[PDB]
């Protein structure tokens, strides 16, 4: 666990990260998206309470 | 980025579709019979 | 090749190069290019909950966005004095509207079959009324799908041709008077101000038909 | 009069609008949303 | 023939001046939708679809004189 | 002609369409990328803290 | 018959301005309803009949004017 | 060709008579734009849109009158 | 020709009268202004350019009829 | 050449009409600054200044209509 501090510490690509190589990192991440669409929750919630709709005025 | 995750392009589209295609067997004959040319 | 045609290729030119064309900081932010179409397209979204939502508005909101899209950049570089815009017929955005209509029912026609029939009468309009209104309901559903078609060519062909009378007018005032100042500087100042309308009211006016279409696939989804 | 090459060309134009949106960045402003939301968790 | 023709003109034109009504009433209709939603701001969703039916509605009247302007045209 | 100070008159308006006097939605964007960005480092370390 | 149809032809568009009122009536009633409904929240169950009547007839005043205007015509 | 250009350019006039009401209407909705805003400060980002698209409304349903009367012009 | 530009003068001084709508879509825009400012003297900063659009937008309504007239006139 | 001159002067009577326009918006106008002024004192300072303007814009529309029943005289 002392060696994940010293990972994330010099590992941050908070900028720079890819969402394509967070698909590479998990699986799952990609895995969830699939049966989203097909069994129907189009809508995805969970977006407008971090970053606002950024609705034009 | 570009990563197709798949959509309906066509499934549920269709209604229009086909509206669209029974315009164009009409929409042709249109100008046809409006030659005037 | 017509001049429809060519104009409808340099629509899609434009359309790849301000979002397909950067692509590149794998951000949700890092181009304010990215801010301007994820801005309409939120309002838009938001929209089609509020005019769709229920079932399905995320079914069919991409014609509302294609359409809007279409209509918005269509509507941008139409300004210019020898803009020769959309051909100067417009016919077209009557067939957008014959068509989008056309559709329309069909759609309504397979998901309520008879049932479609059962719109013209919303609430009560007893057997007495039942015969006026379904003659204002029906009438109004050819009615409003051509007044949307022929209102924003129409206003095109206007703004077009407002564009080139008062500058003919402008030609004539700069050339007559010798040494006086205010002669062409205020046409050129109503220049100025009818085309910012111009350019306006294509904003509003994609924003509208935008909504109304919207506010007609309701109609064929739901019956009320 | 003219409509072969415009109208059904119309329609495979909203296709191919829907392709490089519903395909391509509605995938990328769901990948983002979902991107932070397991940052914070 | 031309004074028929003189006279499908100016009938179009005189048939044209119904519609300034139907202007005038989907302000008001607009106009009174502010004004709800104004004193009460929760009903405005309810509300809103009249807004739109009236809106329909006064269209129509106005392409009604449209429609009489046009058939004394073509 | 008359149609070329029609075409100057516009870039004149486009060098005005250019000032906007410090445009909102310039800094509107500018409100936008800075939040943004400070989220991810707050929502990064939220759970960087969780193993510590 | 020149003149006939000429006037036939005048009469017709001069007739069809009656939509100008239908719309402008149809309008009022909807801003009423709209200001009663947001006023009054519970009375929309039972002040929609009556209005959707009314302004249905009172299109269908503008609706006889253009019957006039259509027989003027035909 | 003079009596039915006469009658063009009448039909015209008399079809740009119809921009009064959509010049009063526009006015009108942003009046209750007005009222609303001044009454609740709040609800200015949800009343100012659709007091706009009222406004798109009736300058369209005036710059149709425009139009008939253009095409009793070119 | 005498009747045709005759008819130009006709239709121009008819399609003058669109200023009637303007002067009073302006005056109208100006009376909920004035109502607004009365009520709530605060709104004011924020309703008074609202209110030179609209004003801007009713005055153009007018003058496009004014130069309507102009090319029935001229034209 | 009579008919011409003739139907000048029917244009520049009927392009008088529009002061109209000018009365009635100076009447509203200024019924609205007695609202206002009546309703509290303090607000007077600030909406005299942009009521006068007001009635400077409107009776300008109504100089507009005069000025061109005048090219229609002279």
């Amino acid at each position: 666990l002392q060696s994940t501090l010293d990972n994330i510490q010099s590992a941050r690509p908070f900028d720079e990260l890819t969402v394509d190589d967070l698909t590479k990192i998990k699986p799952e991440i990609d895995a969830k998206v699939e049966e989203m669409v097909k069994k129907g929750k189009w809508d995805v919630p969970g977006y407008k309470d971090r970053f606002g709709n950024l609705n034009v005025m | 980025m570009l990563k197709r995750f798949p959509t309906p392009i066509l499934k549920v589209y269709w209604p229009f579709f086909v509206a669209g295609a029974a315009v164009y067997y009409g929409m042709s004959k249109a100008a046809d019979l409006s030659s005037n040319t | 090749l017509t001049t429809f045609s060519l104009y409808t290729i340099i629509v899609l030119l434009v359309i790849t190069s301000l979002y397909t064309l950067t692509n590149n900081n794998n951000k949700i932010i890092g181009s304010r290019w990215l801010i301007s179409q994820e801005a309409i397209y939120d309002t838009i979204m938001n929209m089609t909950k509020g005019q769709i939502g229920g079932k399905n508005w995320g079914l069919y909101f991409p014609m509302i966005f294609t359409l809007f899209m279409f209509i918005f950049i269509a509507n941008l570089i139409s300004m210019i004095p020898y803009s020769f815009a959309l051909s100067a017929h417009l016919v077209f955005i009557i067939s957008l509207s014959i068509v989008i209509w056309l559709g329309n029912t069909i759609l309504g026609l397979y998901k309520h079959g008879w049932v479609f029939f059962s719109l013209f009468v919303p609430a009560g309009t007893p057997l007495p009324l039942v015969p006026l209104l379904v003659i204002i309901e029906t009438l109004s559903y050819f009615a409003r799908a051509i007044s949307l078609g022929l209102r924003l060519g129409s206003n095109i062909l206007a703004g077009h041709l407002l564009m080139v009378i008062l500058a003919g007018l402008t030609f004539n005032f700069m050339l007559i008077n010798l040494f006086t100042l205010v002669f062409g500087f205020v046409p050129l100042a109503m220049i100025l101000a009818i085309m910012m309308l111009e350019f306006a009211i294509g904003i509003i006016q994609g924003y509208v038909w935008a909504i109304l279409t919207a506010s007609y696939l309701k109609d064929a989804v739901y019956l009320h | 009069f003219y409509f072969m090459n415009q109208l059904t060309y119309g329609f495979l134009l909203m296709i191919t609008l829907l392709i490089l949106f519903s395909q391509f960045f509605l995938p990328m402003i769901l990948r983002l949303y979902v991107s932070r939301l397991f940052i914070s968790k | 023939m031309q004074l028929v023709l003189a006279a499908k003109y100016i009938g179009a034109g005189i048939s044209t001046i119904g519609l300034l009504g139907a202007g005038i009433g989907i302000a008001i209709v607009f106009a009174a939708l502010i004004n709800g939603v104004s004193r009460n701001p929760s009903i405005k969703d309810t509300v809103f679809p009249m807004a739109i039916l009236g809106f329909a509605l006064s269209e129509a009247t106005g392409l009604f004189c449209l429609m009489v302007s046009f058939l004394l045209l073509f | 002609n008359d149609e070329s100070i029609l075409l100057l008159t516009f870039l004149g308006f486009t060098g005005l369409v250019a000032k906007y006097l410090a445009p909102a939605y310039k800094d509107f964007a500018d409100a936008r990328m800075k939040k943004v960005s400070d989220v991810l480092n707050a929502s990064r370390n939220k759970h960087v803290e969780a193993v510590k």
